């Protein structure tokens, strides 16, 4: 109940940003159509 | 500052495609001008 | 060439999926984000 | 330019957070001053 | 998760455009009927 | 011809990409203007 210190926005933020990374990667891939692109997905994969 | 620097080289390096791409457009137009002097001087052998 | 194939190309049936509950999961976590900003007004109602 | 974006551009997830706060936080401290300036009112009370 | 620097959009934009480029190649092989049009992907072939 | 498309058209796909960014970033400097324009209406608390 105490303001200037928001708790719950810094963990849904969090929470969104790791989110936000893996719809960035999953369009990286539908774009390219390869499942290893940057080569740090799948080290011996590549 | 580092931010500066970035910016610079990331301009830099998109104006580096378009000189790029300008040296691509040269090359095609000296090589399928080429291919004509290659027909020709076929045609110059079968003459001869 | 299918071995190859089998390794590195993605399959679109199940990367669309993985996209689609990606999206979803964005849209409920930026409403889950609004919420928690907005959890605080009811504080000015002792102040005031 | 996503290694520059990193550094210079804010991210509106934790701004609006900020922005919220602090204007809720404005409100608190204009309760706050209003208050203070009228805690001398009861003086007249003994002068009375 | 913030704006004014997309950065899928020109991940998106460079692969769509790479493919571009052998789409368009593809289309002019199917065209001419040869495999060697410009002498610059076989030297010695030509 | 081609050469010379290579320096006067645009392309459509990075030219959406600008336009649907700089539309987001118009929509969002809006809403800031709309806050700035509001941020002092708290004075008013003090003089009443």
């Amino acid at each position: 109940f105490r303001i200037n210190t928001n708790v719950a926005a810094l963990n849904a933020k969090a929470n969104s940003d790791l989110n936000a990374k893996s719809l960035d990667a999953s369009l990286s891939r539908l774009s390219s159509g390869l499942r290893i692109n940057s080569a740090a997905d799948d080290a011996s994969g590549m | 500052a580092i931010a500066d620097s970035l910016r610079s080289q990331a301009n830099t390096l998109g104006q580096a495609i378009s000189n790029g791409n300008d040296a691509l457009g040269i090359l095609q137009t000296a090589d399928k001008a080429m291919d004509e002097q290659l027909k020709i001087l076929d045609t110059i052998k079968t003459k001869a | 060439k299918a071995a190859e194939s089998q390794i590195r190309d993605v399959d679109f049936a199940s990367e669309s999926a993985n996209y689609s509950k990606a999206n979803i999961l964005a849209q409920s976590g930026s409403y889950a984000m609004a919420q928690a900003n907005s959890s605080q007004q009811n504080v000015l109602r002792l102040l005031q």
